């Protein structure tokens, strides 16, 4: 929600904080248990 | 030809030497000599010359080993040996962990170092206490009875109490309860930390070390602090390393579990990405750090001022003050003895950034110290400023001005928080034309300045100083305004 | 899995090529391999004497007849100095063009001249520092003017050597 | 060798992997490659991709109308061979059910195991940098020298002595 | 017209398209593999041929077997000066490439149903009509002559080798139904990377220009910069800019 | 010292690969052997028609080729490096030099 | 198994524009939408033919049943001079065998099958555009006269041999295209300037540079060298002597990693020993016609330089 126009402003996230939640979101749907490790297949997937 | 060259060393084919031998037999017994396919001398010949392709290939391969290319493996360390540089080892990831823990476990207790591990090969750093290593609490709604306070100031070293009733358990008075412990803990520690404490009033719930999504941000730095009843849920800070050295990588939110579960325990996460430990070091990445050594820079006061700012989670300020001449100096300091003063860097982890100074430069003077395993152990010393908050008041002649219009010049006036130690001047033309810069444009404008908790007769014109060990201060509550 | 350094002696060199006799045509007749097998064994005594030819010349293994020229390369001469002191002096020079004589930094030096637990260090408050000597495996005195050079330009020091603690 | 992201040979799903070992993972082994890549081949009906309008197989020109087992054979065996790695089809027993009006083909695919070329993009490294020594061992020698020594020496004593 | 009709126009076109697809897909496989090797076995069987018969297998060397073969010839030509030499000059000839050609037949009702024959690779034992042996014969023909095979023939008297298709007719006239008359001619063949370094030889390749789409040549097509995998983004990152700069 | 990438070289594996090309606005004809036992690639630099090679080294990675050599009046003055797209690890191979084979082989001039 | 079949590659890029600095066709080749119009499997007909003399290396194509899009394109910018090049070999690599620009395009499309014609020029601008005016006193020395004027033509440098301590003995002025002022001083001091596939080469008559190539029945030659005169008439001799006067002639199959300045090898039965190169003529009928190149030979009596 605090992102784009918000009248104080424009808010632009950054590379790092997209990919943090995406993989969040993304374990939720698998559990703890899933590699999401650097080089891992699966990050390499999410990064592109 | 493809010997020894004025352009380096080259490599024969197969075929010209074996062409060559086969010309010398020939003129060894004349034209008539046989020596395709069907010749005893053929297959001798042939047989024969294979090797020696292969005495000319090491024998090129052994002329580079001693070039800045070509090194390899052993050799490799002997041509970047003469500049100073030695391959990396086996390394220990090293990181800080953090786990909320349940109301009830006592301050006192003290979690044994080598009967825990963190997951498959990660175990604790050294001995913990929970008392001292909270970064963050949380409290909410079931807590009515007589409260105390307890902190440890962060300048000096005494520690301070608060008494107070919860006459109610909701409610105004309960937000006022809040109000008056957030006080309490913002008069310590630093201003920055009151930008991550605030009270929900539509849970009636108080966030310490969040953010505004309910985050789990932590404060500026480690602290102590406790409440005779133990009430909401507390989170420590521990250091963890790997177990065996080698490879192995932690992301900011991997962390996930303890296998001996200790009673209390909560939940457990990382904050940041751990310094990922490293099998032996290969040639690429020792090139590499031979290449990128000139930024190397240490034991020098540029070099050392540019590592405190780079090195801790915190260091807002820094400045260092020298006496080398038989005497103590005016400022007080013994005869050769440096003097560094610094702003919101903890103790610990500041103090192992100090092992840059130059060695047998005694240093250490200051009014906190702290000890260090080189082995030996040795202490250092250094200080904290002590900040000193003013009060303002602005007045002009124009139209007046509107209710969250003033917002814009009250953190305008946020420069003032970026005076350095001791030669921090105001200037108060500078804030002039900030007030004047931080608005649209347009008659008159005046600025006055005081200490807080002065009588207003104490406002003035003149430009202030900061002290010896004091830097200055302002909160956005502490600005007023009046038409003229 | 493998060897980075490719400059090894040829395993079993004498039984390739006679690989290369086309049908056993010729073997066991004990009268061609004789003829063979001496030839190729020359290459044998070569190909191995190609390794130390580039072995040898290494600063860690280098003889004294050799090693001088090593050090005249760098303008560190052998003075007075013997073979196995001589190869000190050597790496000590060398391994100073990195350094800035920090307490953690100096530690590290002196490691490689007394093992792990030979050597130990005292601070003091008016720029004095203490080295402390505990398995010294060379005679001091000729190494000394070295240990100076790699400490701060003002340095007070003490030097004191023992066998043992 | 063909890369690509595992399909679960049993749901069709992804093999995210068992339990205890969650992920992803890429299709290595040539045969798993194939596996897949025939299965989607013979799976997406012809023309019904969008960005491909000539992939797949025309099921509806068959399925429906009065047909003829030999011709549909033909193309049945016919569509595996456009991949340029299968080596030959073995065996094919193609049978047809008057009573249902179903249709049942059984066969099996050969195809070879080729080499991996570089290991840059897959995860480890096959070369064995040296390790640097540890303490004064380089300037003043090893003690290893005299352990080895010691125990050659012990088990020369242990030999002559019959046991 | 009405939307009705383009949305058959597109089937018309992408029917006829997937045609392609298929036979030009084959074709370029089959030349993009070299350990194939073809062979056709023209008379000469039963007086002891059969010695190479045996060696073929169904993976490699691929063997084929008409039903029956009427006739086949085999010529050679020659040509010299028409102008009266100036004398020995005995050099004024030269030598053409050998043609072979020859008829045969393939029927619905074989007489010898040998597997080892690729035509017969996977033909039903006791329908041979409904395996449709004929139009197993020309999908193998042309797929042949289209990829450029060289064939070897095994013949009579001699056996030949490194002979293309140069042209092959099929027909089904009123007489002799249920089966097919195939002619083919051939014709000699003078033919003249991951290789033993011992046996490589000094190359070239001429001028050559920036290769493939690369960190550079996306500039010159205006593509935009292909990001890089952030695996390690500490190390290089401060030397690769530094040493390398950035194309711009 | 800024520089500009402005050419990038592939290579077909061959060992005694050789062909022209053109940088900084001149020509040169570069050679290229494989070594069996050291498996390095060995590079020969000269002008169009010499009778011998002007340079001639051994490639390895991150090591600046060029550098002993920026004071003849035939030789590039920009800077020729090799550098891997991959794992940062892996070194120099015969198949692996590329732009998306693994190592990226490249030339970068300076700004003048 | 295969057999051994041709290929090739025709690219087309962006009009040429000469502006302050040596001009190479390399970069013009990416159109405004990238990636340029790539002919390959369609039937072609070309005629190149390359020498060593002042006027530029021209060469003739001829395409059939070409796509109206492509043709359009030509329409267009027919005010404008657009980059090609062009690519042959056999079925595994394609050697660059000539780079231009369009000098003349026209179409012609009677009833069954359309076909266009082009005319290239290997920098026939450059070559026919680039004034000068440039003048030296008694004493200069010629090195620097030679370096002053190539530098003016705008191309880059592909081999020079300079003169040593050569000085002027007159004052001399240029004026007009640079290329025939230099023409002019290769008369007077027996050196041969030439362009080449945006090269510039300035060698010495009569000497050599290696055995770059070698000519034999397994280099894919073409029937047996003959003797031909290397100029269509004979001069008058006093029986500099170090200039050509003999030659020969060979073919070969198409190999465009060959130019008129190099040293080739010729490895027969009958004919021994080594030769310039003097001129190229390269053919090549995709579907039908030949695939070969023609060289012409020319002994040489001076120093291998």
């Amino acid at each position: 929600e605090n992102y784009g126009l918000t009248g104080s402003g424009f808010n632009l996230p950054p590379m790092d904080d997209l990919v943090q939640e995406t993989k969040k979101t993304f374990k939720s749907a698998f559990g703890e248990d899933f590699n999401t490790e650097s080089n891992s297949v699966a990050d390499k997937l999410i990064q592109i | 030809n493809y010997g020894l060259t004025g352009s380096g060393f080259n490599l024969p084919p197969m075929d010209d030497l074996v062409q060559e031998t086969k010309k010398t037999f020939k003129s060894a017994f004349g034209e008539d000599f046989n020596t395709e396919s069907n010749s005893v001398a053929d297959k001798l010949i042939q047989i024969f010359n294979e090797r020696e392709y292969q005495l000319w290939l090491l024998m090129g391969s052994v002329y580079y080993a001693q070039t800045m290319q070509g090194a390899e493996g052993i050799y490799l360390d002997d041509l970047l040996g003469k500049r100073g540089i030695y391959r990396l080892g086996k390394t220990r990831s090293t990181g800080t962990v953090v786990m909320t823990i349940d109301s009830s476990v006592p301050y006192n207790m003290i979690y044994s170092a080598a009967t825990y591990t963190i997951d498959t090969d990660y175990e604790l750093s050294s001995d913990v206490q929970v008392a001292g290593n909270i970064v963050a609490q949380l409290i909410k709604g079931t807590d009515v009875g007589t409260y105390r306070l307890q902190i440890q100031n962060t300048t000096d070293q005494s520690v301070k109490t608060l008494s107070l009733n919860l006459t109610a358990t909701s409610g105004q008075p309960l937000i006022t309860f809040f109000g008056q412990i957030k006080d309490f803990i913002v008069n310590n520690t630093i201003l920055s930390n009151q930008d991550r404490i605030w009270i929900d009033s539509t849970e009636g719930a108080l966030y310490i070390g969040y953010d505004t999504n309910k985050i789990m941000i932590g404060l500026s730095s480690r602290v102590d602090f406790r409440t005779n009843p133990m009430a909401g849920t507390r989170s420590i800070s521990m250091d963890v390393r790997s177990i065996e050295p080698g490879y192995i990588s932690r992301d900011v939110h991997s962390v996930r579990s303890i296998n001996p579960t200790p009673g209390g325990f909560v939940d457990i996460d990382n904050l940041s990405a751990f310094i990922d430990g490293s099998d032996v070091e290969s040639d690429n990445e020792y090139r590499i750090r031979a290449a990128t050594s000139i930024s190397e820079g240490k034991a020098t006061r540029p070099a050392i001022l540019a590592a405190l700012l780079n090195k801790v989670e915190g260091i807002e300020k820094v400045r260092i003050f020298n006496n080398n001449t038989d005497k103590t100096n005016s400022l007080g300091i013994p005869p050769y003895r440096f003097m560094v003063v610094c702003y919101g860097g903890g103790t610990a982890e500041i103090s192992q950034v100090l092992y840059d100074t130059i060695a047998t430069s005694n240093n250490t003077y200051g009014d906190t110290f702290y000890d260090i395993t080189t082995d030996q152990v040795e202490r250092i010393w250094h200080t904290k400023a002590a900040a000193r908050q003013l009060a303002i008041r602005v007045r002009y002649r124009g139209r007046p001005l509107s209710l969250t219009e003033e917002t814009a010049i009250a953190n305008g006036l946020a420069t003032a928080v970026n005076g350095t130690m001791i030669a921090g001047t105001l200037y108060n033309v500078r804030l002039v034309g900030t007030v004047m810069s931080s608005t649209s444009p347009d008659t008159q404008v005046y600025v006055d300045i005081k200490n807080k908790g002065q009588p207003d007769s104490a406002y003035v014109n003149t430009d202030v100083t900061a002290s010896t060990t004091q830097v200055l201060s302002l909160e956005l509550e502490d600005v007023i305004f009046s038409q003229i | 899995l493998k060897d980075v350094n490719h400059i090894h002696p040829l395993p079993d060199f004498v039984r390739g090529g006679f690989d290369y006799v086309p049908s056993d045509i010729f073997s066991g007749k004990e009268n061609f391999e004789q003829t063979l097998r001496i030839l190729l064994e020359r290459l044998e005594f070569i190909d191995q004497k190609m390794v130390e030819l580039a072995e040898l010349r290494t600063t860690l293994n280098a003889e004294d007849a050799i090693l001088d020229e090593i050090g005249r390369q760098l303008g560190i001469y052998r003075n007075g100095l013997n073979d196995p002191e001589y190869r000190a002096v050597i790496m000590i020079l060398t391994g100073n063009n990195s350094k800035s004589g920090t307490r953690a930094d100096i530690i590290a030096t002196l490691k490689q001249l007394f093992g792990e637990d030979g050597v130990t260090t005292y601070k003091g408050y008016n720029y004095r520092l203490d080295i402390n000597i505990f398995n010294t495996c060379m005679e001091v005195t000729d190494i000394l003017p070295e240990i100076i050079d790699m400490l701060p330009l003002v340095t007070h020091l003490r030097v004191v050597e023992n066998q043992g603690y | 060798q063909f890369k690509d992201l595992l399909l679960d040979p049993l749901t069709g799903d992804l093999d995210f992997g068992t339990p205890g070992d969650r992920g992803m993972r890429l299709a290595l082994t040539n045969q798993l490659s194939l596996r897949q890549r025939l299965y989607l081949r013979f799976a997406i009906w012809a023309g019904d991709w969008y960005f491909d309008e000539t992939f797949g197989f025309p099921y509806r020109t068959f399925v429906g109308k009065k047909t003829v087992k030999a011709v549909l054979d033909g193309r049945i065996k016919s569509e595996v061979r456009q991949e340029p790695d299968v080596l030959q089809i073995t065996d094919f027993q193609s049978t047809m059910d008057v009573v249902s009006r179903s249709y049942k083909c059984f066969f099996t695919v050969v195809t070879a195991e080729g080499e991996e070329i570089s290991l840059a993009f897959v995860g480890e490294d096959e070369y064995q940098y040296p390790t640097p020594p540890e303490s004064n061992v380089q300037l003043c020698g090893d003690e290893g020298v005299i352990i080895n020594f010691k125990n050659k020496l012990y088990y020369l004593i242990n030999f002559r002595l019959p046991k | 017209i009405s939307p009705a009709q383009q949305a058959q126009a597109d089937k018309r076109a992408r029917d006829a398209a997937a045609a392609k697809r298929k036979q030009d897909t084959e074709v370029s496989n089959a030349k993009s593999r070299e350990d194939i090797q073809y062979t056709m076995f023209v008379s000469g069987l039963r007086r002891g041929r059969l010695n190479e018969f045996e060696r073929k297998n169904r993976t490699d060397d691929l063997a084929i077997l008409f039903d029956s073969v009427t006739t086949h010839t085999y010529t050679k030509d020659y040509n010299k000066s028409s102008y009266a030499v100036e004398s020995k000059a005995s050099d004024h000839v030269t030598t053409q490439d050998g043609k072979f050609t020859f008829s045969g037949t393939v029927t619905d009702s074989p007489y010898l149903i040998d597997p080892r024959n690729m035509i017969d690779r996977d033909t039903d034992k006791e329908n041979p009509m409904l395996a449709r042996r004929p139009a197993k014969a020309i999908e193998i023909l042309e797929l042949i002559a289209d990829s450029h095979q060289l064939v070897t023939l095994v013949t009579e008297d001699n056996i030949l080798s490194n002979y293309v298709i140069t042209s092959f007719q099929v027909d089904r006239s009123s007489e002799a139904g249920s089966s097919i008359n195939v002619q083919v001619t051939l014709e000699e063949f003078r033919f003249k990377r991951t290789s033993d370094p011992k046996k490589a030889k000094n190359a070239n390749t001429g001028t050559k220009q920036t290769a493939e789409d690369g960190a550079v040549d996306d500039s010159a097509k205006q593509k935009r910069q292909t990001p890089y995998i952030g695996k390690n983004a500490e190390t290089k990152e401060r030397w690769e800019n530094a040493a390398i700069g950035t194309t711009d | 010292r800024t520089v500009v990438r402005t050419f990038d070289f592939e290579l077909s594996g061959y060992p005694d690969e050789t062909f022209r090309v053109v940088l900084d606005s001149v020509t040169y004809e570069l050679r290229f052997m494989w070594n069996e036992r050291d498996e390095s690639w060995f590079m020969s630099l000269g002008d169009i028609g010499a009778q011998r090679p002007t340079i001639t080294s051994k490639l390895t990675c991150y090591s600046d080729i060029l550098a002993p050599y920026r004071y003849l009046d035939n030789v590039p003055d920009g800077n020729l490096y090799l550098w891997p797209l991959g794992d940062i690890r892996t070194r120099a191979g015969r198949f692996n030099i590329g732009p998306l084979k693994g190592i990226q082989m490249t030339y970068s001039s300076l700004i003048e | 198994m295969r057999a051994m079949e041709r290929t090739y590659t025709l690219v087309i890029g962006r009009p040429v524009v000469i502006g302050e600095k040596p001009v190479n066709i390399e970069k013009f080749a990416n159109t405004s939408k990238g990636d340029a119009y790539e002919i390959k499997d369609l039937h072609i007909e070309f005629n190149v033919k390359k020498d060593n003399s002042k006027e530029p290396n021209k060469g003739y194509v001829t395409v059939y049943n070409l796509s109206d899009e492509v043709v359009n394109y030509l329409s267009v910018n027919q005010r404008e001079s657009l980059a090609v090049m062009l690519h042959a070999g056999y079925n595994g690599d394609e050697k660059l065998i000539f780079s231009g620009t369009v000098e003349y395009v026209e179409d012609d499309f009677p009833e069954e099958t359309r076909t266009t014609k082009f005319i290239l020029g290997d920098g026939t601008l450059n070559l026919t555009t680039a004034t000068t005016a440039r003048s030296y006193r008694k004493g200069t020395p010629v090195n620097s006269v030679l370096n002053d004027l190539i530098a003016d033509l705008k191309l880059p440098k592909g081999r020079v041999i300079d003169f040593g301590n050569q000085t002027l003995q007159t004052s001399m002025a240029f004026t007009g295209n640079a290329s025939q002022n230099l023409a002019n001083l290769a008369k007077n001091t027996g050196s041969t300037f030439s362009v080449q596939d945006g090269a510039v080469y300035w060698t010495k008559e009569g000497s050599r540079f290696n055995v770059m190539f070698e000519i034999s029945e397994e280099g894919g030659m073409v029937g047996t060298p003959t003797p031909k005169q290397p100029s269509s008439s004979k001069k008058l001799i006093k029986a500099h002597d170090i200039k050509e006067d003999v030659g020969m002639t060979v073919s070969t199959l198409l190999n465009g990693a060959i130019l008129p300045e190099s040293t080739v090898y010729l490895n027969t039965r009958y004919h021994k020993g080594f030769y310039k190169v003097a001129e190229l003529t390269h053919r090549g009928g995709y579907e039908t016609g030949d695939w070969i190149t023609e060289l012409g030979l020319v002994e040489t009596r001076g120093e291998l330089i």
